[PDB]
RNA sequence: GUAGGAUAGUGGCCUACCAUGGUGGUGACGGGUGACGGAGAAUUAGGGUUCGAUUCCGGAGAGGGAGCCUGAGAAACGGCUA
RNA sequence: GCGGUAAUUCCAGCUCCAAUAGCGUAAUUUAAGUUGUUGCAGUUAAAAAGCUCGUAGUUGGACUUUGGGAUGUCCCGUUACUUUGAAGAAAUUAGAGUGCUCAAAGCAAGCCUACGCUCUGUAUACAUUAGCAUGGGAUAACAUUAUAGGAUUUCGGUCCUAUUUCGGGAUCGGAGUAAUGAUUAACAGGGACAGUCGGGGGCAUUCGUAUUUCAUAGUCAGAGGUGAAAUUCUUGGAUUUAUGAAAGACGAACAACUGCGAAAGCAUUUGCCAAGGAUGUUUUCAUUAAUCAAGAACGAAAGUUGGGGGCUCGAAGACGAUCAGAUACCGUCCUAGUCUCAACCAUAAACGAUGCCGACCAGGGAUCGGCGGAUGUUGCUAGGACUCCGCCGGCACCUUAUGAGAAAUCAAAGUUUUUGGGUUCCGGGGGGAGUAUGGUCGCAAGGCUGAAACUUAAAGGAAUUGAC
RNA sequence: UUUUUUUUUUUU
């Protein structure tokens, strides 16, 4: 179930059994990589790039044509962000909640949600430190969290 | 969370057999589960079982003969030497004439009588009768 | 021993329900538990309907109606006989009397 | 449910150790309070008779059970000891030396006698049983 | 249907379609791609059936679909053909 | 840790200088034990529970401490010194 | 439990019963599945912290070499664990032999009387953990992987050493060889995205009748309250009527076996601020997870400190009734309080008297949110409302036993002597007692942690009959 | 919906 709630939703994607690109698709792997790199330079995260490719360019799965993931391509071309996308978004949410709490001191619900969000942030940061996606000196501090983004 | 896929599979088969179903579904699949099913099929406590590929852990559909009184997992997987097999059989099996205890040894997954024959110890996985 | 599955009230998936005041004694009782009845009756009783109609000051006029929502606590409802003690099997019946 | 981890032996042992104290017998035998009781962990104790007393029997019985107030020599504690058998209180006198044993229920009252956990076995070095059966005679001095 | 009246390995196609996408014998999505063409422009664009973005035709700068809770809603003028 | 003294000999065993180290919820440290430890004893489906001063093995003591001569061997006590 | 003047139960006689040279009486084992690892309980018998987070601890999805031909044999980094071996005082224990007259014992002893013999015997087994050595590589634990600073062949420059140009090194580059090197994406989890949904939260801001008070106007004799009265208000006009103003609470009807929230709790409108579940997804990461000592956030009502408010109701208090009394139940007037702000308090039958995560497990009709499909209407503007068929998630309900239970009952309180998915807390007959003491928190009230002496044969749960 | 308190010990 949900990590920080009692929800038991199972909504998710159902990848097709076929791992090969559709016949009607004609774009080439280098062209797909070039488009991905162009989007990254424009400032789109891997999830946004995948959404755009699926919705506009007819690329259901980038791995099907290129053989590698979007983040892998970005890292190979030296375009991956310093901090991972999910951790960045979690830190953004924590910063927004703290900004709201700075003016709403009676929002104990906001305080509770901030506690949950920072717990998630710390767990994710610990995992990324273990996997060496973050420097060992990295540490999430509430006071200067806004600087990181 | 899912801790013992073998336990889930064995419980599903046991409940299905009690209910009288002719076929049972096991998800996710595993090689330990397949070895356990092969051990049971060797002695005839189950029929044919078919593995379904889905580019994931997989699935299994097992036909049930109606001969399976009860199959279960032993957790944690206690270490069983060749001299402790008698005690484990006395504890777990209804009788000394029939019933099997499945062990994982360095020689592979096998029943307790085969383990005694080969003089090999290991860890208890489960039982069936 | 527990004698009612619902515990004598109608609270499900809910923490707290605000109370009402008994229309008879004023006792505080949770709204989901209070015995609620709706009475819609002619302002003029059937006995005086004919006299009031004869005394009507207009060529035609429809007598109004009085609407009252009575909310009783359990004790007042039982005492006034709005509800009665039922058998173990009969108290599971939820349909209103015919 | 129970902890079943293969590496949870420490937790299981420590939980059992903590829960053993809920057992009254284990606590009685392991708290070291037997040494503060009148007998101090002994089967028998010698004492001096202080006074004869009559204790009313508990309901629904009605009787006067005969007991003696005895001061134990080894620690000076005062206890009440029942005197069994008919007319056996006559063999007990003030300042007599009496051997005192338990009442059989391990420090608890027996029968309809309230708050009495001891009985007299010997008086002046002679068994009350022998005195009752006239086998022996109480020493004159 | 009674378990013993069906084969878990050969389920009927109607039942497989009716089942949840993740609960089928082999997971398969209910989405699809479509070739959409405007009312006036010969250009043809590939659109996801559940598009989350407002796809716009490059030539005439016209919106083809509007994101919704589920399937994207195409503009009245434009039309689509299932691509697959 | 370095260098020495002492010891039958290794070692903060002790001395001088240097460094801040060492242990700890995987329970240090502190407290209780009517606690010498073991070989073993009682009861025995299995797992277990309780006991172990006492004749065998190892340790310690000779009213409580401390010091020491003799001697291969003692900090000895049916040896000495306070 | 016997004994209250007909005592199988006391004191005695007779007789009888158990054991027997023994038997009775006053720490410890079994019985005890009443300490439960094997193997106990936690809805009502004793019991799950009010709720959530969370470090130690415990636990943790799938995936990497199978097969035939033949015949043990041939072909395509560190550990846990398990097999075997060595060694591991006696005594004791198990056990082989042996007529101490038998036996507990002992290690004796046996033939024949040979100036003797049986080389007479005085075996064997067991022995947790830990250590040593050895075979196996299933199941598991830790470490590693991709910025190539990777493996390997050859060769160019640099730095040092030995046995009789050479061997051994230790670095810096050129060239080549290669299938050149990344499992999948869990009906695990996190994050992004899209339309939604909600009485979730905070701030600000409209509305509502009613209550009380006040102002104006009209009328006159009662009004109020009770079972009946009285206290009480009333010609200085009570109660009642109309209009208007002010104040503070409260958000009826709609309103439900309906919704949201971790719980507590949350119901007038509109605006702002962040937050959230579910749904949809051929989007992204790739195990990042489950549960949790210590440690933290919130936490009804009452209560505390100080302001602001103070309509209503109303602990305390004062009166009137009732009563044998009535410090009450009823009535009348009221202080604190009831509302809000700042700071505390942290407890409730904080209840589903029922921990969380995961799997399986009968049927049926409703209902809330989202989504997919079909179809026909709408005093409407492709949409919305309704109709029908489905999927996911949620609050619940009805039937049923093939289940469980002491039953009451439970579709989870099932899948339990056919006992084992992971994990936290917690109970051990009833009282003394949630007391004493110590510690800690609090302004206080008290909260958290928490005994013993002693006492006792029952207390208690479900259900049946009767009586009331 | 005025008011209605009490019943020595054991045993049958
Ligand atoms: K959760
Ligand atoms: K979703
Ligand atoms: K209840
Ligand atoms: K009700
Ligand atoms: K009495
Ligand atoms: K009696
Ligand atoms: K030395
Ligand atoms: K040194
Ligand atoms: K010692
Ligand atoms: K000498
Ligand atoms: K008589
Ligand atoms: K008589
Ligand atoms: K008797
Ligand atoms: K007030
Ligand atoms: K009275
Ligand atoms: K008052
Ligand atoms: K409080
Ligand atoms: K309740
Ligand atoms: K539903
Ligand atoms: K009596
Ligand atoms: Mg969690
Ligand atoms: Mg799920
Ligand atoms: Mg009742
Ligand atoms: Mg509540
Ligand atoms: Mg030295
Ligand atoms: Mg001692
Ligand atoms: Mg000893
Ligand atoms: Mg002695
Ligand atoms: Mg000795
Ligand atoms: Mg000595
Ligand atoms: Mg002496
Ligand atoms: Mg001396
Ligand atoms: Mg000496
Ligand atoms: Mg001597
Ligand atoms: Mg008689
Ligand atoms: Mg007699
Ligand atoms: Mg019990
Ligand atoms: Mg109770
Ligand atoms: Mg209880
Ligand atoms: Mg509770
Ligand atoms: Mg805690
Ligand atoms: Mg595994
Ligand atoms: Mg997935
Ligand atoms: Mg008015
Ligand atoms: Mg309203
Ligand atoms: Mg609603
Ligand atoms: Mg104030
Ligand atoms: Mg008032
Ligand atoms: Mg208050
Ligand atoms: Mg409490
Ligand atoms: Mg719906
Ligand atoms: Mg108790
Ligand atoms: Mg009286
Ligand atoms: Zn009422």
């Amino acid at each position: 179930g949900r990590m920080h709630s009692r929800g038991k939703g199972i909504s998710a994607s159902a990848l097709p059994y076929k791992r090969t690109p559709p016949s009607w698709l004609k774009i080439s792997a280098p062209d797909v990589e070039d488009n991905i790199c162009k989007f990254a330079k424009k400032g789109l995260t891997p999830s946004q790039i995948g959404v755009i490719l699926r919705d506009s360019h007819g690329i259901a799965q980038v791995k099907s044509v290129t053989g590698s993931k979007i983040l892998r391509i970005l890292k190979a071309h030296g375009l991956a962000p310093e901090i991972p996308e999910d951790l960045y978004h979690l830190i953004k949410k924590a910063v927004a909640i703290r900004k709201h709490l700075e003016r709403n001191r009676k929002d104990k619900d906001s305080k509770f949600r901030l506690i949950l969000v920072e717990s998630r942030i710390h767990r994710l940061a610990r995992y990324y430190k273990k996997t060496k996606k973050l420097p060992p000196v990295w540490k999430y501090e509430s006071t200067t969290a806004s600087t990181l983004v | 969370v899912r801790v013992s896929v073998l336990n889930d599979a064995l419980k599903s088969m046991y409940n299905a057999e009690k209910r009288g179903k002719r076929q049972v579904m096991i998800r996710p699949s595993s090689k330990v589960i397949i070895k356990f099913l092969i051990v049971m099929q060797k002695h005839g406590y189950i029929g044919e079982f078919e593995y379904v590929d889905d580019h994931r852990s997989g699935k299994i559909v097992v036909e049930l003969n109606g001969r399976l009184n009860k199959c279960g997992v032993i957790s944690p997987r206690f270490d069983v030497g060749v001299k402790e097999i008698e005690g484990w059989t006395a504890r777990l099996l209804p009788s000394r004439q029939f019933g099997y205890i499945v062990l994982t040894t360095s020689a592979g997954i096998m029943d307790h009588e085969e383990a005694r024959r080969k003089n090999v110890g290991g860890k208890v996985l489960g039982f069936f009768y | 021993t527990f004698k009612r599955r619902n515990g004598g009230r109608n609270k499900h998936g809910r923490g707290h329900t605000k109370f009402i005041r008994c229309s008879n004694c004023g006792k505080c009782c949770p709204k989901d538990k209070a015995i609620k009845r709706f009475l819609v009756r002619n302002i003029v009783e059937q006995a005086a309907v004919r006299d009031v109609q004869e005394a009507c000051a207009f060529e035609t006029y429809t007598l109004p109606k009085l609407y009252l929502k009575m909310q009783y606590c359990v004790s007042c409802a039982i005492h006034s006989k709005v509800v009665r003690v039922r058998s173990v099997t009969d108290r599971r019946v939820r349909e209103p009397p015919q | 449910g129970k902890t079943r981890g293969m590496g949870a032996g420490r937790k299981l042992k420590s939980h059992r150790r903590r829960q053993r104290w809920a057992d009254k017998s284990y606590k009685k035998s392991h708290l070291g309070n037997e040494w503060k009781k009148p007998f101090a962990g002994s089967s028998h104790a010698k004492g001096i008779v202080l006074e004869k007393i009559g204790i009313e029997a508990k309901q629904p019985n009605s009787a006067i059970r005969k007991c003696a107030r005895v001061q134990l020599i080894k620690n000076g504690k005062k206890i009440a000891a029942f005197v069994p058998n008919d007319g056996c209180l006559n063999y007990i006198e003030e300042n007599d030396e009496v051997l005192i044993a338990g009442f059989g229920r391990k420090g608890h009252a027996v029968g309809d006698i309230p708050g009495v956990r001891f009985k007299v076995v010997k008086v002046s070095g002679v068994s009350l049983l022998a005195l009752f059966k006239e086998k022996k005679e109480k020493p004159r001095s | 249907t009674l378990p013993n009246d069906v084969d878990l390995l050969n389920p009927p196609a109607e039942l497989e379609k009716r089942k949840h996408k993740l609960k089928r014998l082999v997971q398969s999505p209910n989405s699809f791609f479509m070739d959409v063409k405007c009312q006036g422009c010969f250009n043809i664009t590939t659109v996801f059936s559940h598009s989350q973005t407002v796809v716009v035709c490059g030539n005439c700068q016209t919106v083809l679909c509007q994101p919704t809770g589920g399937r994207a809603r195409l503009t009245e003028g434009c039309s689509f053909r299932r691509k697959g």
